[PDB]
């Protein structure tokens, strides 16, 4: 018998364990390590941020001041694994965060929560 | 209004970022910051002010700075000046699109306006490429150098290729602009040229040389289209040269004295008789006519 | 309200299939392919070790593999990125060898079904 | 024998590479090439040749180079040198096990043999740390530090801690090596010291002071475990303190003529009696012993 796919959980490990990371996201002064190619494949806003020759591409660093780190952390979990286990607590902000970074499925997952 | 004084502050920073991108000074800027700022003012429903300001900024540049570069280059390196403007314009727009990306997503379809990139294309086409003085000169330069190549000269095919493809892109996923600006005047002038040509070539009174000359021209009109002009132009140009070199003069070809199909038959010319089959088999009544004239010789014998 | 189905395999597929933001090169049978170190490492402990150590691949960002047919490689890469093996059934024997060599368990089982 | 030669051939490349890694020359090597060769041996049913080959190449290095290096450092930065060989070998074995990964997955458990890293550990253990002269010197160096720190000296506590942890790991996820090579003599040596200490304390000639001196001794020995030794040694060293200093002298502490429990129990010394209850409750029959000396006394009054 064939095991369930494991893509999500394995990718999840890269973010959890910070393996082979290539950029730094400073969120309200908290530095987080991540991977350009993965943010880019999942969010066209991240993708455009890394593609151009702007301060973020040059320094491999993003300064994010409008997202709370717990909320940012849930957004990142979604980016890498497609899941957001803690969504119910911050559904309000996460939805605002999802919409800013064009994470479409996440924006709808959130909307489902706000309908209750 | 305090809330509408902030909103005007965001646009100023944004209008400044767009001009700075317009000048090729991209590196200093912060994508997040600009993107966040444009997001914010759309988010607050100021989408309209954003869009209108964008239209004003892009237009002022292409008209005050971009159009003047091209017009102050009319007799020298006009094609390259136009092409760099176009290349520079594409480059800016790709970075202005992306910072304004949220507007493309939640504002522009919902208000039945063009998206950012297409707006840039529309402004560039109307304010630069279609501006009377440039429009006419572009067309003349393209056609004239094509005319010169036909008279034997060597011309920069490269620039003709770049210019045609810009016209294409400016058609928005369609070929209207290339078709109205270039292809239509091109077909009009090729007709008048192959008309004069064929009458000059028939003034040779030699069928086989007329046939070889025509094939040469046809192979070349096709090679120019496939390597320089848009490939959709193939059919119209072939149709134009076949009508003017072969269809209009078939009876004249097969019936001309001392060079006509009868002269070749009696002589037994074969290499010449094959080259004539290959040419007349291009046309609608082309072989049918050869068979009529040949009938009349077989009639006697 | 309706939650759309998960799109992680398809979005990631896009990095492989369009060579966007690549950091390493794999030369297979004289054919160069671009890949992402983190993605290969996460999905294969073999690739993970390979890029963890101060060995030639790590130093040059380049891997020379002469043991796998390139169409089989291209399909292994396809599973690594997306968890899908569309052309498995016409290459099942060779895709198996490759998956067992690079410690891709679920692929090895998928292949074994022939 | 031509398939013999092919497999010999592949082993030959590997062995060479392994040896370069052992000399830290790894930068020139290709992980793909080495892994692929190792994989090809197992794949073709020659995991035994690979396995027994790995055993010789690692044994040869540890005997000839690593051990000689250590033997060159007796009484000359011995612990630092042993620890340095320990770290180098750990780094080497991490590179090697990974190149032989296929083997750990496909051969090792199926054939009832140790995985690669543990075979590595077993050889370091048996060829370097338990080579006669090194094993002696490790044990007495460590014990001599502990015994001098007891007397007031300041010794490298990190070094001891690194040596113990190493001994731990060499026991394959159990304490057998740490226990036999360090702990068993540690306690034996410790017992001798405490018994001597008990003779001093008994010259001070006060029960409450003996009792306090012991309370402080237990605490010194617990803080030394937490900071230098494997935590699993806490209970064992505490049992020896208690045996040597309390169980072996309890009647003598309790029945002391002037400071004895009877002396406390009449001179109204509640705190001291308390300090005495805390200490005697630690060991078999400690309270029974106090209750007895009390009981005779209470019985005597009438």
């Amino acid at each position: 018998k064939v095991p369930e796919c494991r893509l999500a959980d394995e990718l999840g490990g890269l973010w959890e364990n910070s393996r082979f990371t290539d950029c730094c996201l400073c969120v309200a002064g908290q530095e987080f390590q991540a991977h350009k190619a993965i943010l880019a494949a999942r969010s066209p806003v991240f993708s455009a941020m890394f593609e151009h020759e702007m301060e973020e591409s040059k320094k491999n660093r993003v300064e994010i001041n409008d997202v709370e780190p717990e909320v940012f952390k849930e957004m990142m979990c979604f980016i890498y694994t497609g899941k957001a286990p803690n969504l119910d607590k911050m559904a309000d902000d996460l939805l605002a965060a999802a919409d800013k970074y064009a994470l479409e499925r996440l924006k709808v997952m959130c909307e489902d929560a706000l309908c209750s | 209004t305090m809330d509408e004084k902030y909103v005007n502050s965001i646009w100023d920073l944004l209008k400044n970022a767009i001009q700075e991108i317009q000048r090729k000074n991209n590196s200093g800027l912060s994508f997040e910051e600009l993107y966040r700022n444009a997001y914010t003012m759309v988010l607050h429903k100021h989408g309209e002010k954003l869009y209108t300001g964008l239209r004003e900024v892009v237009t002022e540049h292409l008209i005050n700075k971009v159009r003047e570069d091209v017009l102050n280059s009319l007799n020298n390196n006009f094609l390259q000046t136009l092409n760099q403007a176009w290349n520079d314009h594409q480059t800016a727009m790709v970075m202005i699109r992306d910072i304004l990306m949220y507007m493309d997503r939640v504002y522009v379809q919902q208000n039945n306006v063009e998206n950012v990139y297409n707006l840039g294309l529309i402004i560039f086409r109307d304010q630069v490429v279609r501006y009377g003085c440039i429009r006419d000169h572009l067309r003349q330069t393209l056609l004239d150098m094509i005319a010169r190549e036909r008279k034997g000269e060597v011309v920069d095919r490269g620039a003709i290729r770049n210019a045609c493809q810009m016209l294409m892109i400016l058609g928005l996923e369609g070929r209207s602009v290339y078709e109205e600006d270039f292809e239509a005047p091109f077909l009009e002038m090729s007709a008048e040229f192959f008309q004069m040509e064929s009458q000059k070539f028939l003034a040779e009174n030699s069928a086989s040389v007329y046939i070889k000359k025509v094939e040469a021209r046809i192979n070349e009109e096709i090679e120019r289209v496939m390597h320089c002009l848009d490939k959709s132009t193939e059919e119209p140009i072939v149709k134009v040269v076949e009508r003017e070199l072969i269809s209009k003069h078939m009876k004249t070809i097969v019936e001309m004295e001392n060079s006509g199909l009868v002269h070749m038959l009696k002589n037994g010319k074969t290499e010449d008789l094959g080259c004539m089959y290959k040419l007349f088999s291009r046309v609608p009544n082309g072989l049918k006519t050869m068979c009529e004239c040949m009938s009349s010789y077989l009639r006697e014998q």
